[PDB]
RNA sequence: UUGAGUGCAGAAGAGGAGAGUGGAAUUCCAUGUGUAGCGGUGAAAUGCGUAGAUAUAUGGAGGAACACCAGUGGCGAAGGCGGCUCUCUGGUCUGUAACUGACGCUGAGGCUCGAAAGCGUGGGGAGCAAACAGGAUUAGAUACCCUGGUAGUCCACGCCGUAAACGAUGAGUGCUAAGUGUUGGAGGGUUUCCGCCCUUCAGUGCUGCAGCAAACGCAUUAAGCACUCCGCCUGGGGAGU
């Protein structure tokens, strides 16, 4: 859960921070690790693609599976670590035939337990399914978009899936902000919401924390310049003058509704509630 | 001592026979792996409905009667298997005295 | 001066039973209250527990004037 | 058109107004009438005569495509539901139903207040 | 809440002479797993006032009847008191 | 051993959690038909409809409260508690008496529970609906009337400690005419009793004798006859300031 430091200084003083009270070891082994780098924004042209990153401590990648393509082998799950990749906390693999990896963590995984990924397994959360042999009702993840792949919908810490209603081809299913759109019927995905929660009630509270993290501070809009962004200048504190207010590349910045028009999903797609 | 259950659900009446006693054997099977204890497995009546449940107008009332200690799993593994199946309609339990 | 359910010795109604089950529903499908009955007090929270089951799996509906 | 001779009337009256609809037996619809269709205002828009020569300008424009024999639909417990389906039967016409479908909830939702006029 | 098996096994257990189903050495037993038992439940539906409000009654009841004890004799009272777990 | 509690055999009960789920009704979406109104009032208007409403029929979504049963019925300590089904759990009453042998009651300060409105934190939000808009009445109307419409109104967790928290009657315990239903047991007679009659326990009503009372009135469930323990009060205002 969240602990609460007791306030020493001026700055300490409306700080949270979790508790890491559901992990086992933190020995990870050596062979799943790859090494990284850090971009800072920068492409191979040396030059700042997107502001504001960067100046950190150092972190590695690991190889998480996002397929599942070994089937009918019962999966031994032992330890729960974290991972500085990702919000969500990662566990290790054990097959019977003696392969490793790391997996995502639902809500209720456990010691010693055993999932199945083949396309007759138990309906269980954890386990790794085809989604024709899913019924209706249930919260699946590492829902694949185009099939071979893996995961690339809904992986970070917290949030849910759905599954409205069959049809021949495609399927309904109901992601977050509930906007539900046609996938198809030969993705593979996995059953259960993600685990960890309370990164919605975390707080940083020092300027260096959130600079622990790879960040970094900006500058307001009218403070800046009168040449390097449009609203700056202003004698004292001044109003915006050019309305519907303007990001540095034109783009004014409230409601604009802006995918490509003629996209090759657009006719695939229900209900865009909320963006 | 035990508990006692009535167990009768509403199958699918488009389904064949070989999928029904099928559909038997394997609610049977996995019951008894629980601790429930089979008493006895009575097809009811090929009945009709006065209003219409799913996408049938009939179907089949089969009941089957069980004990079992009360705190098992030999219920709530029914309860998990028996709404995610298409050929379940309807069922109930009832202690039973 | 009224009659009751007992003479036929009702002991156990299970669930089913039509032979009691309709003679205490109304014509619309309604409840008959007690005092149409002439039966025991217990009875009528037998009965009617009895025929709450029976408006779920199809052994009596709800509305009929049809 | 079509010579059907087989369809569903329909009633529906409040306390200040009526209609009066019939359609087919799915029931696609064909001719309505009401009070302030007929041009009685407001208030007035409640008397079982305006609800008869109401079902009669309903009913010389329905049987003129064909159609003799239809069932009753009686919603909307108003007043002239009386006088409406024998003025039904005024214009010679084949009334078979005295049925009442009219919509009782199980308390779901809640109603409005007192009128404290 | 207690199965009849051991509510008529610990007053074969601890009883004084024959058919002791008095003996307040046996009542304070029995009472002393009933609020074990129900001190469980109330971890698991801690929002149920409806028996949390019996244990205070059996507690108190057995603080009754083990005050009395004493108050008579002392050897019983320091052979349970240092056979059943308690006195703080 | 009579008061107490403990056995033993039973019976009733919307007693509390958790968990899943059933039907309608409302409202929205979609489709068919259909065109000139719909809707509102003491009366009329603001509102909605020719970008097809109101109308019907058909399919989906989505919460929300649970018709009939239902009763001066039942359960709880009071606030109260009624769709179903399952896992855990709590009290009440009737015979019983082999067992303990007075273990009892009230109870300053404490501890716990505790409607609705209310706050904080996350969800959810169909209707209803404070604040507010607009229309009408009204000399006047920020109110009564109508069309709307925000918080709120539910769920998850803390918080507050309040009512006309009323039977405006504190708890424990014995004595004192009756009639009258009814909830739930126990016993006897006739009894195919399941249909009746009588006897006895535990509540719940209705009329009344002694008695009490200034009257109003109360009355085996005393507002009578008495004991134990606790709390309260001493003119109205100023002010529970």
């Amino acid at each position: 859960a969240i602990k609460k430091y007791k306030p020493t200084t001026n700055g300490r003083r409306n700080m949270t921070s979790s508790d890491f009270a559901e992990i086992t070891t933190s020995t990870p082994e050596k062979s799943l690790l790859q090494p990284l780098k850090n971009n800072a924004g920068r492409n191979n042209n040396g030059r700042i693609t997107v502001r504001h990153q960067g100046g950190g401590h150092k972190r590695q990648y690991r190889v998480i599976d996002f397929k599942r393509n070994k089937d009918n082998v019962a999966a031994v799950v032992k330890t729960i670590e974290y991972d500085p990749n990702r919000s969500a906390n990662i566990a290790l693999v054990h097959y019977e035939d003696g392969v490793k990896a790391y997996i995502l963590a639902p809500k209720g995984l456990e010691v010693g337990m055993r999932l199945v990924s083949g396309p007759e397994a138990d309906i269980k959360v954890g386990n790794a399914l085809p989604l024709e042999n899913i019924p209706v009702g249930t919260v699946i993840h590492n829902i694949e978009m185009k099939p071979g792949k893996g995961g690339q919908l809904i992986r970070s810490a917290g949030t849910s899936a759905q599954v409205l209603g069959k049809e021949g081809k495609y399927v309904l299913i109901r992601l977050n902000s509930g906007e539900v759109r046609m996938i198809l019927a030969t993705c593979r995905a996995t059953i259960g919401s993600v685990g960890n929660e309370q990164h919605e009630l975390i707080n940083i509270g020092k300027a260096g924390r959130s600079r622990w993290m790879r960040k970094r501070p900006t500058v307001r809009g009218s403070v800046m310049n009168p040449n390097d962004h449009p609203h700056g200048g202003g004698e004292g504190k001044t109003p915006i003058g050019r309305k519907a207010p303007v990001s540095p590349w034109g783009q004014p910045a409230i409601g604009y509704k802006t995918r490509n028009k003629k996209a090759k999903s657009d006719k695939l797609i229900v209900r865009r509630r909320t963006k | 001592q035990d508990t006692k259950y009535e167990i009768m659900y509403i199958i699918r009446p488009n389904i064949d026979e070989e999928a029904k006693t099928a559909l038997v054997e394997r609610f049977d099977t996995i019951l008894k792996d629980n601790g429930a204890e089979v008493i006895e497995s009575k097809d009811w009546e090929k009945r009709r409905l006065a209003y219409e449940m799913n996408g049938f107008r009939e179907g089949i009332y089969h009941i089957v009667n069980v004990t079992s200690p009360s705190t098992a799993g030999a219920i709530n593994e029914f309860d998990r298997l028996a709404k995610i199946n298409d050929d379940i309609i309807r069922h109930m339990i009832v202690k039973v005295e | 001066k009224v009659d009751y359910i007992a003479a036929n010795h009702i002991e156990y109604i299970d669930y089913k039973d039509t032979e009691l089950l309709k003679r205490f529903i109304s014509e619309r499908g309604k409840i008959l209250p007690r005092r149409v009955t002439g039966t025991g007090a217990k009875n009528q929270r037998k009965l009617t527990i009895a025929i709450k089951r029976a408006r779920i799996m199809g052994l009596l509906p709800f509305v009929s004037d049809e | 058109k079509k010579n059907i001779e087989s369809g569903v009337a329909h009633i529906h009256s409040t306390f200040n107004n009526t209609i009066v609809m019939i359609t087919d037996t799915h029931g696609n619809a064909l001719a309505w009438s009401s009070a302030g269709s007929l041009g009685f205002k407001g208030s007035k828009k409640s008397t079982p005569f305006a609800a008869q020569m109401a079902a009669e300008a309903a009913t010389k424009v329905a049987m003129e495509h064909g159609l003799k024999t239809v069932d009753v639909t009686v919603k909307g417990p108003g007043s002239g539901r009386e006088a409406a389906i024998r003025s039904l039967q005024a214009t010679g016409l084949e009334v078979t139903a005295i049925r009442d479908v009219t919509p009782v909830p199980h308390n779901g939702c809640r109603p409005p207040k007192r009128r404290r006029v | 809440a207690i199965s009849q098996e051991r509510k008529n096994e610990i007053i074969k257990e601890y009883a004084r002479h024959e058919g002791d189903t008095g003996s307040p050495e046996v009542q304070i037993a029995v009472l002393t797993e009933d609020i074990n038992q129900l001190n469980e439940h109330a971890r698991t539906h801690k929002k149920d006032h409806h028996s949390y409000r019996g244990l205070m009654k059996k507690i108190g009841h057995r603080r009754n009847l083990l005050a009395y004890l004493r108050k008579t004799d002392i050897q019983r009272y320091r052979e349970l008191i240092q056979r059943l777990g308690l006195r703080r």
